[PDB]
RNA sequence: UAUCAGCUUGUUGGUGGGGUAGUGGCUUACCAAGGCUUUGACGGGUAGCCGGCCUGAGAGGGUGACCGGCCACAUUGGGAC
RNA sequence: UGGUUGAUCGCGUCGGAAGUGUAAUCUUGGGGCUUAACCCUGAGCGUGCUUUCGAUACGGGUUGACUUGAGGAAGGUAGGG
């Protein structure tokens, strides 16, 4: 119930980079496997699976949840891929990562599933947690000298938090100051493909 | 020329050429382009960001895109409908098409000044 | 026979404006005078005139100028018959159908005479919905 | 037609044809295999496409394709048997599960092996 | 003088229809039409049933034009009195 | 007997209760001639809403309380009001009270000491 | 479902009695000849009904598990206490 | 199924009001289970029905006119009917 695998294979198959930079991305212009260099047909049912698998992999969400991302998207009011989007980022993992605790979204994950954060007051270890606004995201008491925190410490200034985020980095505390609008989620994939997509 | 409201159709239409019929009416911001594969890139080269088209009668290439064609031909844009009527946009036509129109426009302003 | 005198003046106005026609004309009904009235006044006419017999010395002939813009452009883009007599139809104060997505009128025959959906909305009565001109 | 004749004589559905009738309502049933054998395909096509005249339990007796390279059952060997047609092969329209009941897995399969029955090796 | 609740409120049945029989005694059996649209065509119908009335007197006789109000069973079949009689179309 | 008892509803190992009026052959999840109130013994001081006006007009009309509800009765006045004894009458404690507004407006400002035991934390590592 | 066209004789109505918590051919005696039906009676087939469930843009189509309402039944048939 | 029109009824039609449409479900607003599923709670929905008060354009009922549809009279008239 979680990919384990490589991610540089997803991003090469993608086209895109899922995650990180300066790596064994210099391959990207081809997918993993024997058959890379090939030239490409692209359908459309081909572009959008791809935009929807991008999400997918960037997120670390599977089928069956992101489909019912996709419903509550689809019910709310507004346009559905700028909701989809923002239940993405709402959720807790992405929320450390964007913060800038986290080097990846998969340490971010692994942080919050071990349960190293407190919600305003309440520990959660659900990484799909998904936070509202005006919440107070804390690092454990006992788990605020982890490796990976420290180095988010010494990395942070470099990394750009976004304008619904306020982190006092030392102090291991991300204020949500609103649920994030469509010009705040960094463009990396088509939210209206995805949408296209979901509908046949 | 293709009259969009909006990133959207302006009103309901139904075309067909031969034996092609397709339907298209507007859809809110955000819907997508649902239409099969000739006349969804139909739609997509016009423009249309948010429209629902069905494709009723033949299933010919060619034949619907011809329908989605006179379809799109079809539509009557606001300002001159009021022309026709020998009236005014806001005495015939909605006022959230309207309104709608005035936020695509200054939406699109301010994507012009930023450019 | 003649069966619904006001799908008779539809069409006759339907084909006149296809056909290019400054006038048209036909036998006088309160009622079809009544829609000729709400086109005038909705502009899909440019006139319409009821005439006291003269040439058939039988009844009232109700006459119908249309309007063509530049370039000899039509003023109607069609009009349809919605109430039937084999199947009549009428409609609620919050179900009023739209035309055009509201750019066209339906013309709606409620209690307090006729009235286009827009006014008929306004005045939240419903009734028969005669025509769907636009 | 017209209003009345509608309200007179409404519309009517197509009729549903089913396809598998032998299987009653059951999406497999058990059957006794009262005969195997061998046919030839239609054409265009050719070969052997190994059959079994089977008495399910429901009393009424078909015809069953046995699919993949390998066989054991014979004469009185209970099988469970499905739907499926072979399209080369008129008046077949129900398919052996292998792995089940007496009918035993494809000996060498390696992929597509829950569809044969094949257990999966070290 | 001080009667209980008055008025009963509780009021019953009417039905307008047209006589169709009158030749059993103290009975006569009224065709009632009422006007509804078709479930699904919309058209609007006309749907008949026939109601048997009581007749005291035997005062109605065929194609009247009738009036009747819901009663206790009266007999087997019987569950409606005529109150007046509209047209006497005769 | 028309009576006046608990309809019990929620999840298995969390009830809420329903008080509701119906007579005694009724099963216990079942209609009901009349909703009341609700209660929800799992939360802290037990929830307990019931329709004063209602629950009187039912015991004054002759239902008969099932214990529970007459403790419920007790504790809302009701069971006062109606058979008058001298009863402490022990209307709910409300469950506290919680706030995110002004818990948010106090961290935002809060800066200072939050990354202040920030920089205590960066000591920390030092100290780690 | 018309490749089922006639059905019914306590049957339809009336009066008196009886009966019942109660109206009533519910029952009885007598009198009358009605009652239902091509807008489908009678017969055959299938089926517990519904709030709902699934699907569908909707209109509809399919369905009647859990849960809830009504009904029917308790080895088969009948009967009362 | 219904040409033109006067009057009237207010059945269809339309608009209010009251009653009803249990609960659950469902839509939606809040709240609780570490999140979710799930659960609680407010509202909507419950597409109808009954009662009642209005409106009268149209459909229909009742009733009276008109002659243009339709039929008839008189005269004219063609034809392997
Ligand atoms: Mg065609
Ligand atoms: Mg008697
Ligand atoms: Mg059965
Ligand atoms: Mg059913
Ligand atoms: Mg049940
Ligand atoms: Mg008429
Ligand atoms: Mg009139
Ligand atoms: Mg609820
Ligand atoms: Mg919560
Ligand atoms: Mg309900
Ligand atoms: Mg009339
Ligand atoms: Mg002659």
């Amino acid at each position: 119930a979680r990919y384990t695998g490589p991610l540089t294979k997803k991003s090469r198959r993608l086209g895109t980079d899922l995650v990180g930079n300066d790596k064994s991305f210099e391959r990207r212009p081809y997918p993993p496997g024997v058959h890379g260099r090939g030239r490409t047909k692209d359908s459309e049912y081909s572009l959008q699976l791809r935009e929807k698998q991008k999400a997918r992999y960037a997120y670390g969400v599977l089928e069956k949840q992101f489909r019912r991302y996709y419903e509550e998207a689809d019910r709310a009011q507004g346009k559905t891929g700028d909701v989809l989007l923002q239940i993405l980022e709402s959720r807790l993992d992405n929320v450390v990562y964007r913060a800038g605790l986290a080097a990846t979204r998969r340490q971010a994950r692994q942080m919050v599933s071990h349960g190293h954060f407190l919600v305003n007051g309440k520990k959660v270890n659900i990484p799909s947690y998904r936070v509202s606004t005006h919440d107070i995201i804390d690092v454990r008491e006992k788990s605020k000298d982890l490796p990976p925190i420290v180095i988010a410490r010494e990395t942070f200034e470099t990394r750009d938090v976004p304008a619904w985020l306020e982190v006092r980095p030392n102090k291991g505390r991300i204020l949500v100051h609103q649920l994030p609008t469509r010009d705040q989620i960094v463009i990396d994939v088509n939210e209206q493909a995805i949408v296209e997509l979901y509908s046949k | 020329k293709v009259p969009l409201v909006g990133r959207t159709i302006t009103h309901p239409v139904i075309g067909e050429k031969a034996a092609g019929v397709v339907m298209l009416r507007p859809a809110s911001p955000g819907t997508g382009v649902i239409a099969g594969g000739s006349a969804r890139a139909v739609l997509e080269c016009a423009g249309v960001h948010d429209v629902l088209a069905k494709s009723l009668g033949s299933s010919n290439a060619i034949n619907v895109v011809h329908a989605t064609v006179d379809a799109l031909q079809q539509l009557e844009e606001p300002e001159e409908v009021a022309r026709r009527r020998g009236k005014s946009v806001e005495d015939i036509a909605p006022a959230a098409m309207l309104r709608a129109r005035k936020e695509a426009d200054e939406a699109a302003a301010a994507a012009r000044m930023e450019e | 026979t003649m069966t619904d005198p006001i799908a008779d003046m539809l069409t006759r106005l339907r084909n006149a404006n296809q056909a290019y026609h400054d006038q048209t004309s036909m036998p006088h009904s309160k009622i079809k005078a009544g829609i000729a009235g709400i086109l005038k006044s909705e502009g899909y006419i440019a006139d319409y005139k009821v005439n006291e017999p003269k040439e058939g010395e039988v009844g009232k002939t109700l006459t119908l100028t249309l309007k063509y813009g530049e370039n000899r452009e039509r003023s109607i883009a069609g009009v349809r018959r919605i109430s039937k007599p084999g199947l009549r139809v009428y409609a609620k104060s919050t179900a009023l159908p739209k035309v055009l997505g509201g750019l066209g009128i339906a013309i709606i025959s409620t209690s307090q005479g006729l009235l286009t959906d827009k006014q008929a909305h306004e005045k939240s009565v419903g009734g028969e919905v005669l025509a769907y001109v636009w | 037609p017209t209003i009345q004749q509608l309200v007179r004589k409404g519309r009517t559905d197509k009729i549903s044809k089913n396809k598998t009738p032998a299987l009653k309502g059951s999406p497999q049933r058990r059957g006794v295999c009262t005969r195997v054998y061998t046919t030839t395909p239609k054409k265009p096509n050719s070969a052997l496409r190994k059959v079994a005249r089977v008495r399910l339990s429901s009393g009424i007796e078909v015809t069953a394709y046995i699919p993949g390279v390998g066989h054991n059952l014979q004469e009185h060997s209970m099988v469970l048997v499905r739907g499926g047609r072979v399209k080369d092969l008129p008046g077949v329209r129900y398919k052996i599960v292998r792995g089940s009941l007496d009918t035993q897995g494809v000996k060498g399969r390696k992929q597509a092996r829950s569809r044969y029955g094949a257990k999966k090796e070290k | 003088m001080s009667e209980n609740t008055a008025e009963r409120t509780t009021r019953r049945k009417v039905r307008e229809g047209l006589v169709v029989s009158d030749k059993m005694n103290k009975t006569i059996t009224v065709m009632v039409e009422d006007r509804v649209k078709h479930p699904l065509y919309g058209k609007v119908m006309t749907k008949s049933v026939r109601l048997k009335a009581h007749d005291e007197n035997n005062e109605a006789g065929m194609g009247d034009r009738v009036r009747i109000m819901e009663t206790r069973p009266l007999s087997a079949t019987k569950r409606w009195r005529l109150v007046e009689i509209i047209e006497k179309a005769k | 007997a028309t009576k006046i008892r608990l309809k019990r509803l929620g999840k298995i190992r969390t009830p809420h209760y329903r008080v509701v009026v119906m007579d005694s052959r009724a099963k216990r999840d079942g209609r009901a001639i009349e909703e009341i109130g609700q209660y929800h013994p799992k939360a802290d001081p037990s929830v307990i809403v019931i329709d004063s006006e209602r629950v009187q007009y039912w015991l004054g009309v002759g239902a008969q309380p099932t214990e529970a509800v007459v403790a419920l009765l007790k504790r809302t006045g009701d069971w006062q009001k109606f058979t008058g004894d001298t009863s402490p009458s022990g209307v709910k404690p409300q469950p506290e009270r919680p706030n995110k507004d002004d818990l948010f407006n106090a961290a935002l400002a809060e800066a200072d000491e939050a990354p202040r035991e920030a920089i205590t934390k960066k000591s920390e590592g030092a100290a780690a």
